[PDB]
DNA sequence: CGTTTTATTTTTTTTTTTAAA
């Protein structure tokens, strides 16, 4: 019993406590709970090897196991967590010495990870100093602001040259500095000392649990001296952290307060190779299945002409460039680009939605609603002193990510035509009075762009119907058609399936298994060591057929390539080589052009 | 003093750039030489040097820069007057090279004192805007010399005394025109 | 056992916005 007088904490319960969790673990969950799940050793002894043997330093670790040990701890820990997690960190600090001894042992940890929240929108003066842990999308990337933290002093007289570091404020003045028989008065100078860093920046949160008619409010914490630009910024993310409050200086004459104390919280942490089950991973790359089993997976319901579904097969088994290591030229980037028209309420957004709800660099957007110009960071007025800066873009921090737009023939001429170049060059000239330079980005791209009219006027071949010439309207290797069949046939297929999608109440796992995760690992592993080559073989296809591509050009209302998209196909060699098993080229994949280009290309009857 | 330990490594800084250097001579006098015009106290010496000789004690040097810095501007001034004719109004400009070694991600609290290369580009800049930055002033009795340093940040005219007890509060205006101060420029520079 | 406290206005350039036969 020995405790701060307004507390009910002490340091040897926990300690012992978790000592004794910790040599009560196995992986409780992978041996003593998820018996049926299996890594049978002390997780954090096995990591003490795993870290050490790793030499790889600043664990973390989570604490939601506790739930088995005595709760009290867990309570204790909720309520007084400044005071009892560096006691944990010692018992760690402790366990050093279980497996090795005689370490380098002048290291620390980094560290939780356990306990709810349902939102930010209401809190009590009961959750002043707890536990807590909340997610949304993040806005900004600031700078960093260091903080202080010792004092080191001078002299006059035969070098009284103390030093002394802060409890966080003060240091004390007797005569002389640590009073050293005075030969001078007291001495400070403030930098020869310990400085911390920090940041600070916001986030939105961004659920779909967000009240009716209601604004974004939103949260905000610095960092500590790990936690600083951990973060590519703006995407969804949790972080933990501790509820924090500050009282504020009243008016500014001199030293009044405030009675509202401003708050935010603490700052911890945020969220987001096997070698074990390489079988599959070369089953399904024999397995010929790919051109449309993984598709059949995406649409998970939906066979909506899943001739886009071999459409979806342009898309994945990662993407290879041919950058330029030999001569260093030209920056010869290998981008990916496509669309899906307009003229029926289709599946244009939905499968927007549906990446976006995957991926995590998720944006919808569409013409008439936002600014061509949102890569501004508007000083519409700003906390500076008018030193005017534009912090960040925001369609532009999708890196390799994805902005669904959508509605794409919406907007005035600026917008849409000041894209004319980003799409295959990645550059943005920021040549204004401000700051100057000539940044980095590309990405993908996709929407569903209309033309003047509601439905593809008829008798008319289709570089008449969008207002684009015959430059700019066939300008992409094939952006493609999406009709209804002109009869009941197709039409009442999707209605029977998914007319009981309420009604089904239940989902059927066949043949064309509904792959939980299976599917997503292989694709992480699809471009890591081994590397698409192109030799001498699927090349002089359209070499030669260039004769074919472009000879249909003597022709006014038909139309013929150009010569961005023989880029765009021997970007498409890229893919299929590795997967199939040839790492050099195969000649089969011009097919898969002419599958994809002449359904609309050769379409150009008159 | 703790920082002897850099006044030997300017004991070591002496050491090698009086003695022979390079090319069977000096490296570092017709800098010297040439300083004499308006007392011009700018001279560049090589960090591999702190390699050639001092034998990699650059982490005896390299650490306290500006901590002594100062005593290396010291030493600049001990040098001059060991052969040429001097009196102490020579000053401090150094201006360190050859340091193979080179970013803006690679920055903390922890990087005080180094002297790591980075190149930028010229933006958004300002002008001569000079500082008079020495001078001499005392309390409201009688000291009126102080050829002393009054150009930390934390500089103010009114002192307490010299000689005797004298207010705290009060200040005399003083010798800012037989004395040595400094001039600059600022300006800001982005990432390469 | 005494002797002292405290205020700023108009114009720029960007990004928003808005007008006539
Ligand atoms: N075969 C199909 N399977 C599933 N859904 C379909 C199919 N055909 C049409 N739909 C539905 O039709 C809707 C089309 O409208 P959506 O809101 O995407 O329109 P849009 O593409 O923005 O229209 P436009 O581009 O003409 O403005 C989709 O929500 C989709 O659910």
């Amino acid at each position: 019993q020995l405790v701060v007088w307004g507390t009910n904490v002490v340091v040897s319960q926990c300690k012992s406590k978790f000592k004794s969790f910790i040599m009560r673990f196995i992986d409780p969950s992978a041996e003593q709970d998820e018996i049926s799940e299996n890594i049978n050793q002390p997780l954090y002894l096995q990591k003490l090897e795993e870290i050490h043997t790793l030499e790889e330093p600043y664990l973390n670790l989570n604490c939601a196991h506790l739930k088995t040990f005595d709760q009290d701890l867990y309570r204790q820990l909720i309520c007084y967590p400044q005071e009892v997690i560096p006691g944990f960190d010692m018992a760690i600090n402790e366990m050093f010495f279980e497996r090795y001894p005689a370490a380098l042992l002048e290291h620390q940890i980094q560290v939780f990870n356990a306990d709810k929240t349902r939102n930010m929108r209401s809190l009590n003066p009961e959750d002043m100093d707890q536990l807590i842990s909340i997610s949304g999308m993040v806005i900004r990337s600031s700078n960093v602001i260091p903080e202080m933290r010792e004092a080191f002093f001078s002299c006059n007289i035969c070098s009284f040259s103390t030093t002394v570091e802060v409890d966080r404020g003060r240091i004390n003045q007797p005569t002389l500095c640590t009073n050293c028989n005075t030969n001078h008065c007291f001495r400070l100078i403030h930098n020869r000392s310990e400085f911390t860093d920090k940041q600070l920046v916001k986030l939105q949160e961004s659920p779909d649990d967000m009240a009716a008619g209601q604004t974004p409010h939103n949260v905000l914490l610095y960092a500590h001296n790990d936690l600083v630009d951990k973060v590519q910024p703006g995407d969804r993310v949790t972080v933990t952290g501790i509820y924090r409050a500050t009282p504020l200086k009243t008016g500014g004459l001199s030293s009044s307060v405030k009675s509202v104390y401003k708050t935010h919280v603490d700052v911890v942490h945020f969220r987001k190779f096997p070698p074990e089950r390489v079988e599959l991973l070369q089953l399904l790359a024999k397995k010929p299945d790919i051109y449309d089993r993984l598709a059949r997976a995406i649409a998970p319901s939906i066979y909506e002409n899943d001739d886009i579904k071999k459409g979806i097969l342009l898309q994945l088994f990662g993407g290879t460039k041919k950058k330029h290591a030999t001569l260093g030229r030209q920056n010869f980037r290998s981008e990916i680009h496509l669309l899906l028209c307009g003229d029926p309420g289709t599946s244009k957004s939905q499968m927007l939605q549906y990446v976006f709800n995957l991926v995590p660099r998720s944006q919808y957007t569409s013409g008439r609603g936002s600014s061509a110009v949102g890569l501004t960071a508007y000083v519409t007025k700003d906390p500076e002193t008018r030193q005017l800066v534009l912090q960040t873009g925001a369609l532009v921090l999708a890196d390799n990510g994805v902005c669904c737009i959508d509605e794409f023939d919406k907007m005035n001429d600026s917008t849409r035509s000041v894209l004319h170049e980003v799409m295959e060059q990645q550059t943005l000239s920021i040549a204004k009075a401000g700051i100057i330079c000539q940044l980095n980005a590309r990405t993908s791209i996709l929407a569903a762009a209309n033309p003047a009219e509601s439905q593809w006027n008829k008798r008319k071949n289709i570089i008449d119907n969008v207002q684009l010439p015959h430059t700019l309207l066939s300008r992409f290797d094939l952006i493609f058609l999406v009709l209804d069949p002109q009869d009941e046939i197709f039409d009442k297929r999707l209605a029977s399936h998914l007319v009981s999608l309420y009604y089904v109440t239940r989902h059927e796992e066949e043949d064309t298994m509904f792959d939980m995760s299976v599917l997503r690992d292989y694709i992480a592993y699809a471009r890591e060591h081994l590397s698409p080559t192109l030799s001498d073989e699927a090349q002089q296809r359209l070499i030669q057929a260039y004769v074919d591509m472009r000879k249909v050009g003597a022709g006014r209302g038909q139309i013929s390539a150009y010569p961005r998209q023989l880029e765009s196909l021997i970007r498409l060699s890229e893919a299929h080589a590795k997967v199939r098993l040839s790492n050099q080229v195969e000649l089969l994949d011009v097919e898969e052009a002419w599958r994809l280009h002449r359904e609309a290309l050769k379409q150009s009857a008159t | 003093v703790k920082d002897e330990v850099g006044i030997r490594a300017q004991k070591l800084f002496q050491d090698f750039l009086e003695e022979f250097k390079e090319d069977g001579e000096i490296k570092y006098t017709r800098p010297a030489a040439s300083l004499e015009s308006p007392d011009r106290c700018t001279l560049e010496v090589s960090f591999e040097d702190v390699e050639k000789y001092d034998q990699n004690l650059a982490t005896a040097i390299i650490e306290e820069y500006y901590h002594i810095y100062p005593f290396l501007c010291q030493s600049v001034s001990n040098y001059v007057k060991d052969r040429i004719g001097l009196k102490t109004q020579k000053d401090c400009y150094v201006a360190f090279t050859e340091v193979p070694t080179r970013k803006v991600r690679d920055l903390t609290t922890s990087k005080i004192g180094t002297l790591i290369r980075i190149s930028g580009q010229v933006v958004r800049t300002h002008p001569v805007h000079p500082e008079l930055v020495s001078g001499v002033f005392m309390c409201l009795d009688c000291q009126t010399e102080i050829r002393n340093v009054e150009q930390q940040f934390k500089f103010t005219n009114p002192t307490i005394c010299r000689n005797p007890v004298c207010s705290n509060r009060k200040r005399f205006m003083l010798d800012v025109e037989k004395s040595l101060f400094l001039d600059f420029q600022k300006i800001r520079i982005q990432e390469t």
